[PDB]
């Protein structure tokens, strides 16, 4: 069934995030796919670089980005807090449903695994992993990714946080400016308990 | 309902508008560097008397980086207090240790987690190279290849070249400073020998024989009828000079 | 459905697990989660520590632990013999199923895959990958993990076997006296082939 | 359901894969797991060696070899084709289905996703993991993974395609003649957008 | 229908037969290094008339590898043309640069990704040592310790060890080559003094003197009724003899 | 039932009861460095008759740590016999061969899979510095900077400084040892010249010369009515002496 998923779609059109501070307007393209899986969620995440800005990252040698995702009581993204600028829902085809959400709460990460503002358990909520950057050159360059759950809360509606940090810290930067054309991450799947429907 | 409140901790969510209707809602959130703690309010409602309900930035908590632990012989100094956002932490070694990376570390955020700017330095033991070598003169501990912190060595003449012997000019004891650099310039080991003092119409009272070194202390004394011209007291300098120069007694 | 789902639950009160053989009593938290996935099982592990001497490891430079689970003819663990000292059960929201468990034997891992004693097939039997842990400093350690499945029996009971070590061995230790509080890895995700219903 | 998975079973008695271009017959067992988790399809994939030529690669410096993968319209594996011999089909129990394939296109790299020729997309079709070989001195030696879903075609038939490149370069080989037995690979799980039913 | 067509860019699938019948359908597949782009078939089938239908290789096209960016201070050259599979890649450094890495790129392929054998070379400054030490001179720049391209050092004799002078034989300006060793070899200074030629039967009518030094030129003529034997023109080498051999006036 | 019986490759699982009833069971474990092969059972339930049915430890058999090959110019050694859990492995280089890395390896487990402690040792070359410089003597081979395994130099005294020629003390030819060491000590050229040995009522009767160098044997015979006291042969040693000293004949 359709309502296991819920989704950004495949390759929108326009830009759907403005993962970065210094943008003002949607800067790339975020590809984010929950999938349930029993008692855990299937969390593919990636991004495909729109703006100028964004697309020259590749051009630096230290580099951190983070695509914030905030939401309420009852699993529904806030638009006007999260990165990503569009609501997130079903699967219909190769795109986003139009409906109803089933069970939203259902793909939010659990607060009794990943607890906010507990200190002894701090630890609990980070997940680490690494994707690819497919250069010029045709060589992958590995780029780490640092994931939070929950954990930190910004006002009396976020009820439920997603937090993804891609980075690197080389001596030498995957492109120059002759070379770079479009800053794109291979797909991060990581996995996480989540909260009941 | 006029411009909303502001506040240190939170910021307003979207562009303020100069009125507002009976009823609208404005939200706020923590700023770079706050958290949220439950359960105080982070919105407000225009109330029937177009004013705004009562809110405040108490729910925003300040994040923290993590505790540093005192370098070994060495301290860390939070220069602005704490380990608050935007702070940074300074690194000072003990007598005789010296800094082996970062001498200021900034706290940082990266992806909503203060993180400090790198690894903490390291205050590693103070060694020194031997003392240098001087004409005519031999110092204590001359096979000593390695010298650490307060370690002092003692620098002598060596015996005379004729009847008249060297002298040392200078400390004669130097000691491994802090800045791996010896505490003061290496002593010379010159024959200093300074000319007979004779002035016309005064005679000698102190410091009496037939010849005058290094630091030798002289006084003269006018005969009646005659009064000095400079300073009674002079002593012989290291280049074999009367400092104050050979005073005169002249006529009245 | 929870009956996709054999889990050990939630962030447990008490300790379910005594990793070490120098521990007298329950030494840690074991989080297993084993979700039906088509002709394979979502196998997700990670480890929180609970007495003083398990979470002092961080202070030492080369380490290893494993998490042995051994399994009866109808895929029910045998506590007696495991290291997880509580039978794990299906999805009751964020805690373990009182009643009966509806295929236990689909949950475990294939013997015609992962065969017993067969030293021509022994590297089949293998499965490597990496976690993280949290250092007080906020910096991400890397652990070694070595997933042995079945291949060794220890008793005529034993008929389906799961071994998880966590390894590292570093110049440096990932904590010090002063500085370590608890032992938390990272969530581990590793996939294999399950035996028939 | 048995119609969720699509695999080439459980070790085959005989080779089902000619892998290198040097052999004139089947070299290897290509163990393919094909699972549909939502939107995004769970591909567990590993080789288990056979012929003399392909398990002597372990005394070798630099090696690399490719599981090419073609599928038609309909999603139906190309035999003569691709590099495995003997077609996909649903589970039953241990071993491969007899019967038709239930919507053989879903368990398809979506081509909206992973495009075809499309040169400003090209850095979406690339995916790189890593997998172990388990040496006779009982050693994990890391062996990189590259994997390229659809992008290049190679007649009117190939639909979608899925090619799985194994690679090594180390100043040390694996194994020595004496010591090389069986080239085993751990297997290795990746994520990708699936094609509608 | 016979052997089926063969194409440079396509092969086909199987075994082919010597006869085929009525309806038979074979198949073509772009080879190593070559990619298919819609819609054009790949395929043919034997018509009514024992004849394959229209097929073309139209369909496939070649593989490149990636755009290689000069390199500074040199350049990349494509030997066979393009960037098409099976092809190389020749670097040449600029004048007073030095290749680092590999001269020579080939275009690879490895899971049916177009990819180069390595990373491309660097162009290293080109840098050299002092020039030799000569006996009885000495060259500009003695105290520089490294030379770059094209810095030229001039060579000059040390003064009169007596009535004669030193000569120098060869070049005295040497430069910084390209290949990081200097342009000539060093020149000499020795004592140079020729014999003083005569010629009998024969007149001196040039370069007068009672000393002759290096590269010294003289001219001889011969009485009436006597032939030269060799050349009047003679000049004195760096060995201290006469190049050609001193002429002789031979009677008629 | 009593206590449980004990075995050498099994353990018992739970605490041991004094008394056990009819009908109760008790389960048995491999122990560490053991593994199960079905279908031998690993438990026993106590009989009507108050006894434990037959039960044996035939199903656990010892786990084995991979076999080791012979390094390059050296030996694996298996010192407790085999391969199983708790052994080590020794080893030994041929002659001629030094080893480099663990010289003792241990069959550890980790994670229930037999591994050992780590790599295993390579048996390098054995090469050595040139041989000791001499006063007054010189050897072979004296331009070769590196030597290898066996290779000897022999020594030879210069030519005679004056009537008394150099003596050549110790043996002459060294060789490069195992141990990267030269076999023994390099030899002396010193002048060794004895006095000329004169006993009182004796005659000489071998040996016959003016002058006696190193190892020179001299025989003395005393007269008619007299005893010889101490040796009658005598070599001149290393430091110029008579060794035994010359000997005395005494009246009888
Ligand atoms: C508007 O303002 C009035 C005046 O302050 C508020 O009425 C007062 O409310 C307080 C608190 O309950 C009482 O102690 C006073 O007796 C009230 N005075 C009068 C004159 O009414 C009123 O609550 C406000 N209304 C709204 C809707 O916010
Ligand atoms: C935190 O303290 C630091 C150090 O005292 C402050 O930085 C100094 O600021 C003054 C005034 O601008 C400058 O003259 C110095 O050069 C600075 N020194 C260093 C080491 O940065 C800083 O402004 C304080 N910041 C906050 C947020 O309290
Ligand atoms: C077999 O060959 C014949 C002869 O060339 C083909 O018939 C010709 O087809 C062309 C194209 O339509 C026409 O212009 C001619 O008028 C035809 N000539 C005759 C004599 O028939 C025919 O199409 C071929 N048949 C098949 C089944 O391929
Ligand atoms: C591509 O160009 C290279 C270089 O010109 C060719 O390689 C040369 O081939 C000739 C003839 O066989 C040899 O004499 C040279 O030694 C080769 N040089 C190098 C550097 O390889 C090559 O054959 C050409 N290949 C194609 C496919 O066009
Ligand atoms: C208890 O012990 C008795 C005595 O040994 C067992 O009976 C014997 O069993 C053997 C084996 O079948 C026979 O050969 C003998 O004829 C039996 N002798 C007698 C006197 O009965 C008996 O089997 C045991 N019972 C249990 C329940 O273990
Ligand atoms: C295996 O053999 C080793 C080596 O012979 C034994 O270790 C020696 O034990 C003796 C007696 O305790 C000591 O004196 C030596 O110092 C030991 N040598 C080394 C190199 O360890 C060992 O005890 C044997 N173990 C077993 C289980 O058979």
């Amino acid at each position: 069934d359709n309502i296991n998923t819920l989704w950004t779609g495949v390759n929108p059109t326009e830009a759907n995030c403005q993962i970065m501070n210094s943008s003002e307007s949607n800067d790339c393209k975020l590809i984010l796919t929950l999938v349930k899986t029993g008692a855990l969620v299937t969390a593919f995440v990636y991004v495909i670089g729109v703006s100028n800005n964004f697309n020259m990252l590749t051009t630096h040698r230290n580099i951190n980005f983070t695509a914030e995702l905030f939401f309420d009581s009852t699993g529904n993204l806030l638009t006007r807090l999260s990165s990503l600028k569009t609501p997130l829902n079903h699967k219909s085809g190769q795109n986003m449903a139009t409906g109803a959400i089933t069970n939203a709460k259902g793909f939010m990460p659990s607060t009794t695994a990943y607890p906010f503002n507990d200190n002894s358990r701090e630890k609990e909520n980070y997940i680490y992993g690494t994707c690819y950057y497919t250069a010029s050159d045709r060589t992958a360059f590995p780029i780490d990714i640092s994931v939070m759950l929950n954990r930190r809360a910004i006002n009396d509606e976020t009820s439920y946080c997603i937090r993804i940090t891609w980075s690197w810290n080389t001596g030498d930067a995957p492109e120059v400016q002759t070379s770079a054309t479009t800053l794109v991450t291979s797909p991060f799947t990581f996995y996480y308990i989540r909260e009941d429907d | 309902c006029e411009e909303p409140p502001t506040f240190e901790a939170m910021e307003l969510i979207g562009k303020p508008k100069p009125y507002y209707e009976i009823g609208e809602r404005v939200d706020y959130k923590c700023k770079k560097g706050y958290f949220y703690i439950p359960p105080l309010a982070t919105h407000t409602i225009c109330d029937r008397n177009h004013t705004w309900l009562p809110v405040s930035d108490d729910a925003c908590y300040r994040e923290t980086c993590p505790y540093i632990r005192d370098p070994l012989n060495g301290q860390a100094v939070p220069a602005n207090g704490t380990y608050e956002f935007g702070y940074q932490m300074h690194f000072i070694c003990n007598e005789g240790y010296y800094l082996i990376g970062e001498e200021i570390l900034y706290c940082e955020l990266k992806g909503s987690v203060a993180i400090w700017s790198g690894k903490p330095p390291i205050c590693e033991k103070v060694l020194c190279t031997p003392p240098p070598k001087i004409k005519n003169g031999k110092h204590t501990f001359s096979e000593v290849e390695v010298f650490e912190y307060l370690d002092a060595v003692t620098y002598s003449c060596d015996p005379a070249p004729g009847p008249d012997p060297f002298s040392l000019i200078g400390e004669s004891t130097i000691y491994c400073g802090d800045n791996s650099v010896w505490s003061r310039a290496a002593p010379e080991c010159k024959v200093v020998k300074c000319r007979f003092p004779v002035v016309e119409n005064g005679k000698q009272i102190s410091g009496f024989g037939k010849k005058f070194y290094y630091k030798a202390t002289v006084m003269f004394e006018c005969d009646k009828g005659f009064y000095l011209d400079g300073s009674d007291t002079i002593v012989c300098d290291s280049n074999s000079t009367w400092d104050p120069p050979v005073p005169k007694c002249l006529k009245v």
